[PDB]
Order: C-alpha cells, then sequence, then structure tokens
C-alpha cells in the first residue's frame, strides 16, 4: 500500500497473509475455513497467517493454518490476469474471534464513486 | 516475514471505486468485465506488489481483490482489481463442493 497509513491493530480481522516461508500476498477470510485471494498468488503450499498486524513478531493473536486445498479459477488467464481468483481451504477450521473474523460476499456490485478500505503488506 | 521491502505494519488505505469508462482508458485494450478500477487517477495511493489477493471492502462488502496494475501510485494508472460481486456463486458453490 502506498500512500495509506498504518491500521488499528487488527482492525481489519479478515486480513490473512499467505506465507511460504515469508509473507508474498494476502487473502481475506470468508468463513472459518475459506481464504479468498488472487489465482496469480498460486503455491504448491501455502501457510495462512491469521490475527496478524506486526508479521515480523510474535504478538499473541496469531493463528497459522497450513493450506489443505488451493483452487485457481478454472478460466484464470496468466497473461491478462483475467478471472484473478483463488480459494483456500484451511487444513484445520480457524478459530473466530474479536481478531480473527470474516468479511460479507457483496450482495450487489458496487457504484462508481463508492469509498472502500483496501489492506495489505505490501509495498509502501 | 517481511524480508527486504514490505513493511512490518499491516497498511490502509480508504479509496473508492472509478468508473468503468475510467478504467478502460486508463488501460486501454487490458479491462475485461471482471476487473474493477479503485483509487486515483493523480496517484499517489494505491496498492502495490505483496499486497494481491488482498481484499477491497465497501459498506462491509468484499468488492475487490488485488490484482495488478502499471507500476503503482502513478498517474492515470489506478489499481486493477478482480470483481467480487461476479464470483459469488462460484465461491459459494466451491466451499458447498469442497
Ligand atoms: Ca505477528
Amino acid at each position: 500500500i502506498v500512500g495509506g497509513y498504518t491500521c488499528a491493530a487488527n482492525s481489519i480481522p479478515y486480513q490473512v497473509s499467505l506465507n511460504s516461508g515469508s509473507h508474498f500476498c494476502g487473502g481475506s477470510l470468508i468463513n472459518s475455513q475459506w481464504v479468498v485471494s488472487a489465482a496469480h498468488c498460486y503455491k504448491s503450499r501455502i501457510q495462512v497467517r491469521l490475527g496478524e498486524h506486526n508479521i515480523d513478531v510474535l504478538e499473541g493473536n496469531e493463528q497459522f493454518i497450513n493450506a489443505a486445498k488451493i483452487i485457481t479459477h478454472p478460466n484464470f488467464n496468466g497473461n491478462t490476469l483475467d478471472n484473478d481468483i483463488m480459494l483456500i481451504k484451511l487444513s484445520s477450521p480457524a478459530t473466530l474471534n474479536s481478531r480473527v473474523a470474516t468479511v460479507s460476499l457483496p450482495r450487489s456490485c458496487a457504484a462508481a464513486g463508492t469509498e472502500c478500505l483496501i489492506s495489505g503488506w505490501g509495498n509502501t | 516475514s517481511s524480508g527486504s521491502s514490505y513493511p512490518s505494519l499491516l497498511q490502509c488505505l480508504k479509496a473508492p471505486v472509478l468508473s468503468d469508462s475510467s478504467c478502460k482508458s486508463s488501460y486501454p485494450g487490458q479491462i475485461t468485465g471482471n476487473m474493477i478500477c479503485v483509487g486515483f487517477l493523480e496517484g499517489g495511493k494505491d496498492s502495490c506488489q505483496g499486497d494481491s489477493g488482498g481484499p477491497v471492502v465497501c459498506n462491509g462488502q468484499l468488492q475487490g481483490i488485488v490484482s495488478w496494475g502499471y507500476g503503482c501510485a502513478q498517474k492515470n494508472k489506478p489499481g486493477v482489481y478482480t470483481k467480487v460481486c461476479n464470483y459469488v456463486n462460484w465461491i459459494q458453490q466451491t466451499i458447498a463442493a469442497n
């Protein structure tokens, strides 16, 4: 995130970090067993890190759960990034609490001009 | 772990959904119906490498997944996001059967 601000710790409880030795992508928890992310973040093995704020320091709310299934959209196009969506099944269900929580899927598409919140541990 | 360039602490950004006409004009020949632009045409505020897969949440609903862009926070090159309101049935059916 360029030009952002630091989120209040655990105020984005659906944000997860995808980890293969180090952070490489984000995702969103949509039920206790499933994270939605981008298909171009695919790796054959992924550890999902929930409850994170500082991804370099153990702060006490983390849950580290390895993926059991990783399903990219069948019509993902690696050249154009069309259909860039992926689902990750946790090998055990996350414990939902005040710092690890789900985000609702949309009930309709958002109008142009709608204010949104974007988050991540990407380059600043 | 954040490695050599990523921040340690989770970063946040408020940003508006952009019109499809602005999205297509920013990225001629590259925008499908499964993509939406979110951010600022003047640049300066945007998602970037390491953010992909993460959320764009509007009025409590996941509407976008960080996908791609030209550079980061560049003028007339807003972020391009997977349009989640195209995929609720794919998501729900995949979850239901797996
Ligand atoms: Ca931590």
